[PDB]
């Protein structure tokens, strides 16, 4: 029950457009490693469209089944082709593929540089403000 | 629109001072004279572990449920009753839930002694 | 339930070749990645015949169910040929080159130059104004 | 409010000095005019090996209950008797321990009759 | 019994995101390599929001799910396609790096380079203080 | 407590020197005053061939069920009698896990200050 | 029927998190190769901490299960593919692997480095006080 | 019924960590070469620890194992895939390694230079008191 998945089972028909609460905030943040307190993110954070939120939330939804996902599926790989079925062995490695394709996403929405989070490695442009 | 009071206190009845709960309106409702949307507010603690809430009463139309996250996770889902007068959690939240384990008993075996002790009271004459 | 998404179920025979709704315009921009100010965006719109308006509405929601269904073949891809069906591998890549291709047909209905965008990265025309 | 002391040493009888022991309360509790949610404290031993534990008497509208984790990772459930003073640990480690073995009206009918007796022996008063 | 999977159990609906533990800030500097009284580590500590909490909660309870998942497996690998069944031989490495994925997740929350720890081997961004 | 100056002998009479024994409780045991976890301790056998241990009594519900281990890959059950007297090995491991009662004096005693406060309480009613 | 055996098996849920028994110490220092006081060992027993304590205890348990599992193994290893069980002819290799990495992380807990002792084969970190 | 065997067998729930009889040191000086009036291997024999002694008999125990299990086996390698049973052809191979790597760990344990012995060939470490 993740916070974020406990607010949006609720708007079953589609999801809200209002605005980023701020736990959708710090879990955007989290993504894209940008701390909220940053000025450039608070200010990309206004003239937000409401497409642009919407999305923002259905990539964030999709962030959360794709984690979720992997640890469901960890447990296989421990075998192949069972009687038939085999079994796609880079699976985990489409599972993190999607997941930094969600992240970089993101950050086209926001506009903003893409640096270390917790999800991809070494699409770290322009470090916090221009670094490397 | 009343105010619901609530105080929060770890189990030192020391107050939870400066963390984060939630309260939402599951079903969004309407009054003759408002709209009232699905919407979820946050707040935080005080110094005392109290926080309040400025709610609206679940006298809506069609349907009105409020339903409050707490640190603990544990969800309260209650409605307000109608009225402006500001109305304490603890009563709204009186809605709770009961299950059996032996656990539970221990209380008995000083309130049973003190009910036993009531028995003494018999005695004075 | 996308917005547009329902707006268009309205439709049900053809889409209409009015205009381009707010939403449906906000959309292009989030496809293109051009705020809606831009003078060198709206101008594109002005003198849009119809026929134009309807490939574009028909190209959005084209890149809706695409997208959608990006989304819900991630569950496959866990096995291959799991009696006697082997399935591509590559079909998540197919649906990506398919929503660039989208993209791109957006891009050029407008003669506009499709800048960097949600769905295309370092794979495109001109960036801000003659980025590349 | 109950300050739960405990005295804990080695088989030497010499006390642990400064050594991590928990404490968990395991369901949220609330009494008429405050709310308790769940919490872990921890306690050191002093030169001593003595500890005190600033419990509430939990006796609640919900299943109180309390879980004190030894230096062994040794799991003792119990929850504190109401009252006001601080209370020996041993009390209710076995007290709450009934719930272990939890022969049903027969050791707690044992402490009834046992309570009848000394009744019986103030009766002569 | 590890003393956080207990802990974790006596919580059903999601976990409690108010504070770290002094017993969870001891294993996340045991599994980061950070000794608990270093005084980065413990900044680092402070200043955190809920989500931050919750997700390295979740890593913490998938590090333990997959580090006894590694215990029970060993058993295995006596064989290979026992009558059809045929076992991913490397399925030690993939839960070995996705050990690894998860404390660089940790280590990329607390935004902290990672040092030498048990599960980290030779691929570390620290030295003592800093600058590995 | 209770004492244990027990001796080792080698084959020939002659005593062993620095060997290792062990003594391992099996139960949390707990008296009214202290808590004794499960916990083992290690001796070495002095240049005589004596062991000297230093050992608590079934002071709980559960049984001070020690076992001790000789350099000479056996195990042995036992749980040392009450009292304040140095045993002897041989009587003790001769016996082996003799018996255990419900003792209750914890709660008794507590049952009884709670008894005698509520009776003085009667009385300055 | 190893001593430290009997001693955790005493233990039902989890293992202690006391201090070391002298015992364990004296088992640690055999598998890095100390005896038992380098004026390294007893500081590195002076900084304690709960999860630490934990940690090593069920390292050194699985070190014992591996090492037994290793002496039981080597009947097996005569045949291959009965009928069609195969067998992992590396798997013996398989269980050196995973106790010298045992090994390394009861070094790494206790931050020491780890020289040439009965598990470990000219992979060292240490000669007698420091050898780097 | 070798004389070490005939001597264990009445050891049942574990092995004794009293003391090594002159039977034991003079099969520890036959596995390491040292005659046991060498001053090298006497004073060496000094300062064991219980652990230790444990350690130095179970790999004994095992030394006589599969010293026999050698024996056995070579009545085998007459054959291969009898109906469907392949034969490892290298299982002697495995002995021979098991056998070293247990000498290796004697020596370890005794701190002393394994060299010339029954077992062991051409690791050969500092021959006579001093390096070879």
């Amino acid at each position: 029950t993740h916070p974020l998945e406990s607010y949006y089972n609720q708007f079953l028909d589609g999801l809200p457009t209002s605005e980023l609460e701020e736990l959708e905030i710090e879990f955007v943040a989290m993504c894209i490693g940008f701390p909220r307190s940053q000025n450039n993110f608070v200010n990309a954070l206004l003239d937000l469209s409401t497409i642009e939120v919407y999305t923002i939330r259905t990539s964030v939804k999709e962030i959360l089944r794709l984690d979720k996902l992997n640890k469901e599926s960890i447990e296989n790989r421990q075998v192949t082709k069972v009687e038939d079925i085999t079994m796609n062995m880079n699976y985990i490695g489409d599972i993190k593929d999607e997941l930094v394709t969600e992240v970089k996403k993101l950050a086209r929405i926001l506009k903003l540089p893409v640096l270390d989070n917790l999800y991809v490695s070494y699409d770290d442009v322009e470090g916090r403000i221009g670094a490397n | 629109m009343r105010r619901l009071k609530g105080t929060i206190r770890h189990l030192d009845d020391q107050p939870w001072i400066n963390v984060s709960l939630f309260l939402t309106l599951i079903n969004g409702t309407f009054n003759s004279a408002n709209q009232y949307p699905i919407d979820t507010k946050h707040a935080k603690t005080d110094q005392n572990g109290e926080f309040v809430f400025n709610v609206v009463p679940n006298v809506g139309i069609d349907q009105s449920y409020y339903i409050l996250t707490t640190p603990d996770n544990k969800k309260h889902s209650f409605t307000v009753p109608d009225g402006t007068s500001d109305i304490e959690f603890s009563v709204v939240r009186e809605a709770g839930i009961i299950a059996t384990d032996p656990e539970y008993t221990n209380v008995l075996n000083y309130l049973e002694d003190y009910i036993d002790d009531a028995i003494a009271n018999i005695q004075a004459s």
